[PDB]
């Protein structure tokens, strides 16, 4: 068993014939994700104000889920490279190349304060005053 | 710290100072930092011995050069940043004698405590016996005498 | 209660939350009598774990052990000392040291750390 001597070895491959770019996905364990219960999800670049530049959207279930940024990393590496290791059925290992890393954090839900209604100037005359109120009225 | 003694990076110009206290490591190498070279002294002992002195004095016609001292790794540069967290030691004597003494980690040394004056500074004899402004006064004068 | 207490009555300055991921902020309720802390930017609420909201001072919060990392133990330029016995360890020699911070209290009085791997206990004389 494992507190014996044991060792194992297994076979590692990089294959060549790949086509398909490989990604990071990458969430804050605090922020208590669970893929289980994605029933849906869509991702497409989102930058409609302003295709490979472009940061993501990630949007799961529709507008019963939630929705997230996805944002480059800071940079390529200039030492070392992340590669993806994958167990194949035969028994061996299977190395893949990371093209790109992407951060994703939360976006909110139907929430919409709008500081265009007079907020702005409400703020001017703000003395912590009020706090509710303003959010109704809306 | 073992891989700029090596010589495997540049040693006047990649300074390295680490603030323990605030568990911080910092590096510079941007132009115009202020440096100056010293003796190496390790655990308790000085680190530059009598083969280096009798290659110095073969120099005189054997091939040997000041950078040839550097990468033996006796003597480094520091610059002012660093000199904030070493443990600088006069003289030899002082590190040596050193038994009752109230410190024991010194971690540098001076080549010679004479080195702190300027050039015109240099000129004058016996600057310590005289009071400061004396020798203020000759520095600027020296810079009028003529020959 | 008695004279012989302490007034750490855990100032929770933090309790974001737990969908936009923002801070709690105090606010009443009358009905059930009880404080209960509200997100502004959405209905989500919880019943506070304290009375306080808020406090000030302690003036003597003398922080005589605390901030100070055991691994300042290394630092050549402070003073090796020959005086004995980590009130843990069975080791003598410990740095020491004073202050070293604005808000010197006026504290003139040492600080020791332990310097063998063992401890890296701190205490004060
Ligand atoms: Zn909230
Ligand atoms: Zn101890």
């Amino acid at each position: 068993g494992p507190s014996s001597q044991n060792v194992t070895e297994y076979v590692v491959r990089v294959p060549k014939n790949t086509t398909k770019k490989y990604n990071i996905m990458a969430f804050n364990a605090a922020d208590k994700v669970n893929f289980a219960t994605w029933n849906q999800a869509r991702l497409e670049r989102d930058l409609s104000n302003k295709p490979e530049d472009q940061p993501w959207l990630l949007r799961v279930n529709g507008k019963s889920g939630r929705k997230f940024k996805g944002i480059k990393k800071g940079g390529v590496t200039e030492n070392t490279s992340y590669y993806i290791f994958t167990q194949c059925p035969d028994g061996a290992f299977e190395a893949f190349p990371v093209h790109n890393w992407y951060n994703f954090t939360p976006l909110a839900r139907h929430r919409t304060l709008t500081a265009e209604e007079a907020e702005e100037e409400w703020e001017r005359r703000n003395k912590v005053l009020n706090h509710f109120s303003i959010m109704q009225q809306r | 710290r073992k891989l700029r003694r090596q010589m495997d990076i540049i040693v006047s110009e990649v300074s390295m100072i680490r603030d323990i206290r605030e568990r911080e490591i910092r590096i510079y190498t941007d132009a115009g930092r202020i440096c100056r070279p010293l003796l190496i002294v390790e655990k308790q002992k000085l680190l530059l011995k009598k083969r280096h002195i009798d290659q110095l004095k073969e120099r005189e016609y054997n091939n040997y050069s000041w950078q040839d001292l550097v990468a033996s790794g006796v003597v480094e540069y520091i610059d002012t940043l660093e000199e904030e967290t070493v443990m600088l030691a006069m003289t030899p004597d002082d590190l040596q004698e050193k038994e009752v003494a109230y410190c024991s980690t010194y971690t540098h040394c001076e080549i010679h405590p004479s080195m702190i004056l300027g050039v015109c500074a240099s000129i004058i004899p016996f600057p310590d016996h005289n009071q400061s402004p004396r020798n203020t006064y000759q520095s600027a004068m020296g810079k009028q005498a003529m020959g | 209660m008695e004279p012989d207490g302490t007034y750490e009555p855990g100032f929770v300055g933090i309790r974001f939350c737990q969908e936009c991921n923002n801070m709690l902020y105090p606010k009443e309720d009358k009905e059930n009598r009880i404080l209960l802390y509200a997100c502004r930017n959405c209905d989500y609420q919880q019943e506070a774990d304290n009375s306080c909201i808020y406090v000030n001072k302690i003036t003597h919060e003398v922080d005589e052990l605390t901030q100070i990392i055991a691994d300042v133990s290394q630092d050549p330029t402070l003073p090796r000392t020959e005086d004995h016995p980590c009130q843990k360890c069975g080791h003598k020699e410990a740095v020491f040291f004073q202050s070293h911070s604005a808000r010197a209290e006026d504290a003139m009085r040492l600080y020791y750390v332990c310097t063998a791997p063992h401890c890296g206990h701190r205490w004060t004389e």
